[PDB]
RNA sequence: GUUUAUUAAAAACACAGCACUGUGCAAACACGAAAGUGGACGUAUACGGUGUGACGCCUGCCCGGUGCCGGAAGGUUAAUU
């Protein structure tokens, strides 16, 4: 259900350094966790998201 | 005849090629019974990251219905031209048309 | 495939067979052979120049194109066939127009199928382009030094060349021996490996199978008496000499290249 | 035939002397060199087998002078 | 060597200077061709009678090269055809000898060998500058477009 | 299998196999004052040299000496000036 595309609501989900926020923190149940750290890992690679702050 | 959601990104100096790309990779589809479900020209857009020295991409969208052989087969064409970077492909279950 | 032949008999335990049974079974195409006859390594002036060749099966050259510059008519592999004078085998392509040529085979050809020579041939293996039109990172063989000369590197069992880098008008090439070199980027070659790369599993295993392929023995220097070879004798087996060829140039490790016209094409040595 | 067309120069024979005077024969050899010089003349490129020497007759006496003494001797080129 | 000086050379000097110059220069550059000549009391004397016809003519060289200069620069756009691949990219190229024809095809003669690409050898479709060097002191420049189907 | 034709046929030589090393093609190398020729109408799964000598289990330690390879700031150093 989670659109890697939807690039809006992705950065509420990663922190500065392009860390996944964890579950615990962000209170994501299990099942949209795994989807949503699918489209980050997506995003990133298509350059929507960075990897990291320093390239 | 399964649903593929494709994302190619090109040279910046050939964003004045892209239409003319469209037209050949849907032509291509279309000819063997198949059908665009959605087009989308997303425009040069600033990259997270640098790709080969290079910052600034256009971004296409294309989801598409084909059989097996076109889509490999226009696979192996997305290798070799230079202008396309860093194409990505996708399988889904059911046809979608949104702005996303 | 590899075949391991049973131990009936002394000088047959050992060998190992490389056995094609897509190659042809029957007699070459004729209009394409010419004579070649053996020379013993005798020279001009009949002195023996270069040693250990002698005697072996009578062989029949065939005409391989090496140059492949049919551009723009496809070729249909008629069929793969044993070549006696090199390592890899050879297919027989049939240009549509009619007309047929003896060209390396691939590493995946086999009869039937398509192949293409030209500056607009699919990237396809057994298809010719210059390097300039290859995607660089792609696997060629008979790669030409200059253009229209003819391919002359990767032409072995199965080596191959690899496209590193394409700068300008020049492409450097890593080629089998390790070494990185730099040629024209309006020189062919074709993609894909050289076929047969399971050349070099095979084993003789007998001293006449090195002999029917005019191979004769070599004796070793320490054997020799101090006359003939500068290894020399000695009443037992003494050496006590730096390693050396017959003819004094000190061998195991000395360097012996020294072209200095084309070492500027040699951006890395092999070691 | 190491001989220099235009100054006749040939290789001639002497003897290297080490430092304690022994005697080994060898030849001298002109710096002869393939080169071709245009005959203002005639429109064409003629090219001789000649020496470093040679090359500086022809540079004074001149190129069609130098081939009329050629002709005389009836040395073609 | 010394010699004699029948045109304006770059650098060396100019028409009817008597400079020394390297020994390889002249003998292989300047002699073949019509720049100079070796300086001797025998062509001195020549070039005299000679002096006053050779500056008036190489005048009407350099005019009717600026005259052609204009000619082929009359001449904005020339088109040629080769093959090209998808996204403008030609498998082939477009040589000096090509655009040499094309100039000549219903226009005006121009050799091969005065044929300037800089920029390369116009690989690429689309439209790019070409430029020709009809005489040492003079220029000329055209667009030229290559287009194929 | 080969060898001292004519006192030595062998444990010697060769051998398939193994290893080191050279060689990017106008290859190294070799015969030639040179042209040229062989290597090879072959192209590193190729070719030359060297040692070992099917196969099986294995092949330890030492780079001071000699040789080779790499670098070379410095010292010393030829013709020439
Ligand atoms: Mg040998
Ligand atoms: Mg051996
Ligand atoms: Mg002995
Ligand atoms: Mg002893
Ligand atoms: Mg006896
Ligand atoms: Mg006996
Ligand atoms: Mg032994
Ligand atoms: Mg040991």
């Amino acid at each position: 259900e989670i659109d890697y595309k939807d690039i809006a609501t992705l950065k509420n989900y990663i922190t500065e350094s392009g860390k996944i926020v964890p579950s615990r923190i962000t209170g994501t149940r299990a099942k949209y966790q795994r989807q949503l750290a699918r489209a980050i890992k997506r995003a990133r690679y298509l350059s929507l998201l960075p990897y990291t702050d320093r390239h | 005849m399964r649903h593929y959601e494709i994302v190619f990104m090109v040279h910046p100096d050939q964003s004045e090629q892209v239409p003319g790309m469209i037209e050949r990779y849907t032509a291509a589809i279309t000819g063997a019974e198949g059908k665009i479900h959605r087009l989308e020209d997303w425009g040069r857009r600033q990259l997270a990251y640098p790709i080969n020295k290079l910052h600034k991409a256009h971004y296409v969208l294309m989801n598409v219905e084909a059989p097996q052989e076109v889509i490999d087969e226009l696979e192996t064409t997305f290798r070799f031209n230079d202008a396309v970077i860093r194409s990505m492909v996708m399988r889904t279950k059911h046809a979608v048309t949104e702005a996303s | 495939a590899v075949v391991k032949c049973k131990p009936t008999s002394p000088g047959r335990r050992h060998v190992v067979k490389v056995v094609n049974p897509e190659l042809h079974k029957g007699k070459p195409f004729a209009p394409l052979l010419e004579k070649n006859s053996k020379s013993g390594g005798r020279n001009n002036n009949g002195r023996i120049t270069t040693r250990h060749i002698g005697g072996g099966h009578k062989q029949a050259y065939r005409i391989v194109d090496f140059k492949r510059n049919k551009d723009g008519i496809p070729a249909v592999v008629e069929r793969l066939e044993y070549d006696p004078n090199r390592s890899a085998n050879i297919a027989l392509v049939l240009y549509k127009d009619g007309e047929r040529r003896y060209i390396l085979a691939p590493k995946g050809l086999k009869a039937g199928d398509q192949i293409q020579s030209g500056v607009d041939a699919a990237i396809k293996p057994g298809n010719t382009l210059p390097m300039r039109n290859i995607p660089v990172g792609s696997t060629v063989h008979n790669v030409e030094m200059k253009p229209g000369k003819g391919g002359q590197l990767a032409r072995s069992a199965g080596t191959y060349v690899q496209i590193v880098a394409r700068d300008g008008a020049y492409v450097t090439l890593r080629l089998r021996s390790g070494e990185m070199r730099k040629v024209e980027a309006d020189c062919r070659a074709t993609l894909g490996e050289v076929g047969n790369a399971e050349h070099m599993l095979r084993v003789l295993g007998k001293a006449g199978a090195a002999r029917w392929r005019g191979v004769r023995p070599t004796v070793r220097g320490t054997a020799m008496n101090p006359v003939d070879h500068p290894h020399g004798g000695g009443e037992g087996r003494n050496f006590g000499k730096h390693p050396v060829t017959p003819w004094g140039v000190q061998t195991k490790g000395k360097k012996t290249r020294s072209n200095k016209r084309t070492d500027k094409f040699i951006v890395r040595r092999r070691s | 035939s190491r001989v220099c067309q235009v100054t006749g120069k040939r290789p001639v024979t002497g003897n290297n002397r080490s430092h304690a005077l022994n005697a080994t024969k060898r030849r001298f050899l002109p710096n002869l060199h393939s080169h071709r010089f245009w005959v203002e003349s005639e429109k064409r490129f003629v090219t001789l087998r000649v020496s470093a020497k040679g090359m500086r007759v022809i540079d004074k006496k001149g190129i069609d002078t130098v081939l009329a003494e050629l002709r005389a001797r009836g040395e073609k080129y | 060597m010394q010699v004699i000086l029948l045109d304006k050379v770059a650098n060396l000097g100019s028409l009817g200077d008597q400079v020394n110059v390297k020994a390889g220069y002249a003998r292989n550059f300047l002699v073949p061709q019509g720049k100079a000549v070796p300086a001797t009391k025998k062509n001195i004397e020549f070039f005299e009678a000679r002096r006053a016809e050779l500056e008036a003519k190489l005048a009407e060289v350099l005019a009717a090269a600026n005259a052609r200069a204009e000619k082929i620069n009359a001449l904005e756009t020339v088109t040629i055809a080769s093959k090209a691949g998808d996204e403008g990219k030609l498998f082939g190229s477009i040589g000096t000898r090509d655009i040499a024809d094309a100039v000549t095809a219903a226009g005006v003669e121009v050799a091969k060998s005065e044929v300037r690409l800089p920029n390369g050898v116009l690989r690429t479709t689309g439209e790019h500058e070409v430029s020709f060097q009809v005489h040492s002191e003079v220029f000329a420049k055209v667009i030229v477009n290559v287009v194929a189907e």
